[PDB]
This record gives C-alpha cells, structure tokens and sequence, in this order.
C-alpha cells in the first residue's frame, strides 16, 4: 500500500507505517535560488549534509483538556547545531523545510488534531495597547500553548483556540497548508514547506517565516484502563538552506 | 579491544512519542535488539580468545 | 440575502443505524462537516460587506 | 481492494467500506419488457428517475434475544413518494429491486445475520383453519417479527424461527440469493433481485412478489461495557418499473 | 495480500491466513536421494502418499510463566501411522520435514515465541558426571520443559533457559532455520527441513537428527478479562521419506 513512507535527508531517516500522504506547499518544492532572482553580490554557503537533516523538538503531553500548541520557525532552531550556528554567523538565510509530527495511540483511543503551517502568523497581544515581550511569542523548542478562554496575562499573546490568536475563525484556518491527525487512520503528518516571504533571503532572527499550530478539533477521549500519557513529537528539516553575509557571531 | 585512540560512539534511543495503548490492554511491553554486519564489512588480525579459560585437562 | 422568491432547501442527517462500539471503548464521537464550491461555481454581483461594523477611526 | 463499493441510482448514492461482493438474482440482471413477451397493448409509462431511487425503511433495534424480522416487497413501498403514487394510480406494474441492508458494530461484537430474498414466501397461520389479516403479513414499512416458540395469537402468521413462517427448515433457506451479514468481516448486504413471476405484469396491491427475511443465526453478544443499542436499517431501489392501464387513485 | 499461505501434502491441507513466508533450510528443498551419493546396494521403497503427510503433536499450553519446549525428530514420530511402521520395519531411513507451528491470540495480547529448528542438539545433563535417561532426552509427541533456573534433577538434562540445554547463549541461538511467533502479526511458523547429516542415510531410533525448540522471548501477557488458554500446537510432515534394509520388527 501506498500507506509506508521513508525519507531522507543527510544522516536522518524516518520510517512511517501509517502515514496518509505528503502536502507539499502550495505546489513548489524547495530548491536554491537563481541568478535571476538574486539580490546579494556575493557567494553563498551551502553546507547540505551538516545543516539539512531532521531536527526533533520537545514532546508535548496530549491531556483530554489540552488547547493547542504553537511554534516560530526559523526561530524554535536557534540551538540546533550546525543550522543555529551558520544562522549566528550569518546576515542572511534562506531555506525550505520538511514537518514531521508524530503522535500515536491504538484501536481504543479517539481524537484528531489539525497540523497547520500558518505564513505571516502575526499574533495579537493580551491587552489592546501593550507590547509583547519575546518570550511570549517564541520560547525556542519549548512550546507555548492556548487557552480556551479569553487570556488576559501581562504582555502576552491572546490566548484563545477559537481565533487562534490571530484574530480569525479557527475553522477557516485550513487555507493553508495543512494534514489532520485523525487517531482511527493516521499516525503522522507531513508537510513540505518551501520559502514564503516578499523579499529573496531575510534575516533569520528578526523576521518570523512561519508558525506551526496543532489544534485539536476533536477532544481526546478513553476509557477507564487505556494508557493516559499520549505525547506529540515534532521533527524538522531545513531544505536548501543557503547563507550569505559572514560577519562576527551575535544578534543585535 | 578498548582504547582512547579508535573511539566508535555511543547508541543511544529516546521517546519521540509515547506508548497510546486502548482500555483493557497491558502497558508495559517489551522491545528485541539484534545487530550484525554489513556487506562492507571485514576483520584482520587473529588472536585467542579473552573468553577461553582452563586450568587443567578434561578427564 | 434572504427572500421568499429564492429559497434553496434543507440539508439533513439521520440515523440509519445506530453507533455500535465494543468494551472499553468511550461511546460518544464527533463528526466534524467540511463545504466548498464545486467546478461550476460563480458569483455576480459586488457589494460591501454584511460584518465591516466601524464607528470611529483607528488612531 | 474490492471491499469498497459505490452504487448510484438516481439522486441517491451508498458508499460502503466494508461490503462483500453483490449477488444478482439467478443471474439475471433487471431489464425492461421486450416485445415478444409483452401482452397489454398500450403504452407504458417509464419515470426512471423520479422512481429507480433509495428509500429508506424503518431501522429495527437487535438485542441479544431477538429473532427475525420480515419486509413484503410490493407492499412495504406503498408510501414512498412517487413509487408508490404510480403504484396508485396504474393498474399493472413490473419492477426490479436492489436491496441494501446496514448493520455496523465494532471489532469487540459478535454476531451474523442471514439476509435472504425469498420468491412467492405464501406463511402459515398460527390457527389452522383461521384466516389470517393483512396487518400480520404486511405493515408497511414496519416490520413484523418472529418468535422463539409456537406462537397461537389470533389471525396471525406461525411465528418459529426454525419453520421461518412458511413450514420448512430454516437451514435450507439458502437456495435464495441471500448473503450473510457477518460482524467480524461485513458491514452490509447488496442483492439485486429480478422480476420472478408467472405472468410478465401484474397488480402491486393483490400480490406479493417476494420477501425479504433477516433471521439472526449467530446470536449477538457483547461484553459488559460495549455499546448495546445496534440497528438494522434497510434501504431498497426499485429498478426498471414500468407501468400500465391507467386509471383513477383506489384499492379496492 | 502473501499473507494467505496454504500448502498440500497427501490427503492434509494447512490453510493460514496471517502467515509471513517460509524459511526453507539452507536454501535447500528436500528431494530424493540420487546414485552418486548412494552406499546401499537394494531398491529402497517411496510410499509417498502413506508417509508424506501432516502429523499433529499434541497441544502445549503458554501460561506467563511458560518458559520453553523441545521435541526430538526423528522420534517424536514414532507411532504416527505408516511412517512409525516404516521406521520399525526398516533399518536405514531418509527424509526431510516440513514443521508447521499453530498459535493464535487477539489483537489484545502479546508476546513473542522463537521456533528454532536446531541439527544435532547434544544436550547437556543435570549432574555433570550422570548420564541421561532416555525418557528426558525425548518422550514421543509430548513436550519436555525447559526450567528457568539450574535444575539439578536425576537422570535430567539442564533445563535452564539462557543456556537451551547445549550450553551456549540462546540469543545466538537464531543461526539455525528460525522463525518467530509475534502475536501482533503472526499466527504461524512454516519451516521446510532438508536432510542434514554426515552419512547419505541413518537409522531412525539410534540417532536424533535434530530437535525443535520454542522459546517465548516476550513472555505471554493479557489483561483482567482476556482468554486465559492459548495453546501451541505442532503438526509436522515427513517429505521425500525413503526407507532401505528390510527386517523384523523391533529397535535392539
């Protein structure tokens, strides 16, 4: 069947037996940038075993009561080897990306989650006039997480599943690329990301490419001798990640 | 044998995700570990044994 | 909008049967309902929208 | 796989997943009235499609003590939209049928029903010499049920199990098209079932051209926290009617 | 699906329907002895149909705390029918076997068995200067137990699991023909056997040609309501049996 998939990417291989397909972007597949549309002068760096390889973030517990989760992503990889060191070294950064979220459970359990890759996700703040601090937004691998009610925390992000923090309705958020974790058929969902922004390479720190959400639709639910402890694991992979602009390591 | 110089690695294996199990199933099970070579693989030097070890003959 | 000239009908959902489920497992699930427009859609007509609800600027 | 089977008739589609395969009849598939074997000399009148469609019976509850139920097939369609209003208004009507049988249960039941399509089923009276009402035969699309035991009610059908109301061995009932509707394989039941008669039209009231009979072999059985209530649900299409002799709405 | 194995041999038919594949010895299928590596001087006799056929052993049952089984073959056969009379009316025999392993469970148990088929198995005894009754080397179509401990019975082979009775590590134990029972695929172990021995044909009561061993690795494991009784039951075929030296009946 068409339901075993393998792939990889330098020194990292991730087998699935359940998994259902592979979205990739809005039809493009990650691959370097041209002559044509290039802006900088100079020679890139393209390390390509070194820097495009999975990376597996933090494993997030899945209670009956969870909300949902989120992630910045050129940003969740700033401690990650190679990557977050010829991101320090660097001006400007430019790559594509391969999410991977595994989450499992058996015939018994039920539940679904929504794996979004939302561009541009420009999130509001918990009170009207106040300015978010950095640690709200992103925290790195470690995940910030929603609330079901109107969060009203001091320079936070509003929290609240049914706008999503972005201020739209939380069903009309499948415009983007996206998968469901559905626990009766699927095991995993993979989303091919490539490179979404105005400008041909960005700064890799003070810019926010995109942002993964995972939301569940439908609560998780068992009965009275099932295994409690379900976790949610996120793996990523930068795809075509070339640099340019080589100067002293910092950012500020 | 052991030394500083030709150093292999370390295997290693962690939780992605947890064990989801249904109601009325056991928890705790059990993973097999196996190991062989591959097609590319060889081996040089002969020597006994460390694991061979008489003191006297077998009447 | 809403008239009496153009009204389109009902959509509506029954039990053929009902849910059966085995021991130990929970008994009440969730459909969740998707819609969107075919290969033969279209619209017509422009106009402001019914939600746009301002009363001051946004300074 | 072949399991996956999608039937449309009309404005009415099924979709199953867990169907088995389709018995046709003796063979025959349902086709209108040639020529050669017709005999009333006017012309016939042919809906196809505000006709040749799925209607929907009544679902009937199974519970572990349960034990047969039957649907007479030109009669149980009496109030069904425009089959049954050009069932009232002609006087000679000629069809096919395909019926369809839902009964869904999870991978911890047990149980098998027998679906059989039984030809001129002329039952038995629970008095001997008395004259049975055409409510215990027909009702409708309610069906009426068998009983463990020698039923003596008062003009009513013999209702045994192991005599299927007709006076023989409910074993051998499988010389009719018939499938089983086992819960660890099936999920459904598609019989496409000819026109079986002496004479090539006859009147939908008077006659009762076949019957359709669910008798349970296999017992279900469940364990002491699996879902009790399971239905039954039959959905039939006629196929291919056609009808004569036009004349004013009655039976009588 | 290669899942649906069946396999024909005489007048006995074994059809599975969650088999794996067929280790078939050393790449070696069983045929008939040829003339360049015959030492006997007389026409040897082939029943072929009264001998080559499937003989059941007899069912052993897997508690938690089971931890292993053997059977000697060329002995466990002994009075299974016209190749026990074969084997007590000739003196030098020849065949391969086919050993076919049933066990089955639910999707809710686990646990794990090893079938090795293992060439000349010397085993080891209780008491190290003692020697062995042949009543504990092997007793026919029923099953000796290995121990999980050192066990120092008379006239006893050392039944200690880690050590298979021959004194060497049961994890490398898998260089013989092997398959493996895992309850969350398999249902059966379909090994073919070809003639391994240092001499073209061999008397059948004063050699052991090899020894079948099942050990459960993943002990066997269920929960507070699950079926208790799992058997695992033996059934072996004798292939290309050919007998020579014609004589009275006995073994002295």
């Amino acid at each position: 069947s068409d339901r075993v998939r393998s792939i990889t990417l330098g020194n990292s291989t991730i087998t699935t037996q359940e998994s259902a397909n592979v979205v990739v972007g809005y039809g493009v597949w990650p691959d370097y940038l041209s002559d044509e549309e290039a802006t900088a002068e100079d020679q890139p760096t393209q390390p390509d075993v070194a820097t495009c390889r999975f990376y597996t973030l933090d494993s997030v517990s899945w209670m009956k009561e969870s909300q949902g989760w989120w992630w910045k992503f050129p940003d969740a990889l700033r401690d990650m080897g190679l990557f977050g060191q010829n991101m320090q070294y660097h001006y400007l950064g430019r790559s594509g990306y391969t999410i991977h979220v595994q989450c499992n459970a058996s015939k018994f359990h039920q539940g679904c989650l929504l794996v979004v890759c939302v561009p541009e996700a420009e999130m509001g703040a918990a009170n009207i006039n106040e300015k978010i601090n950095r640690e709200h937004l992103s925290n790195g691998e470690v995940a910030n997480t929603f609330s079901g009610t109107k969060s009203s925390n001091t320079n936070d992000v509003q929290q609240a599943v049914f706008n999503a923090g972005m201020g739209v309705a939380v069903g009309n958020l499948t415009i983007f690329p996206h998968q469901w974790i559905n626990l009766r058929t699927n095991n995993c969902a993979t989303i091919v990301m490539p490179y979404i922004n105005s400008v041909p390479m960005d700064n890799m720190f003070r810019h926010y490419n995109f942002t993964l959400m995972i939301i569940p639709f439908a609560k998780l639910d068992y009965a009275a001798g099932s295994s409690t402890y379900i976790p949610i694991t996120v793996t990523v992979a930068p795809m075509c990640a070339e640099y340019n602009g080589l100067r002293l390591a910092g950012h500020q | 044998s052991k030394d500083i110089y030709t150093d292999a690695g370390f295997i290693t294996c962690w939780y992605q995700t947890s064990i989801v199990v249904p109601a009325e199933v056991q928890n705790q099970s059990v993973i097999l570990c196996f190991v062989s070579a591959c097609n590319d693989f060889s081996v040089r030097l002969l020597r006994d044994s460390p694991f061979v070890r008489q003191t006297a003959f077998y009447q």
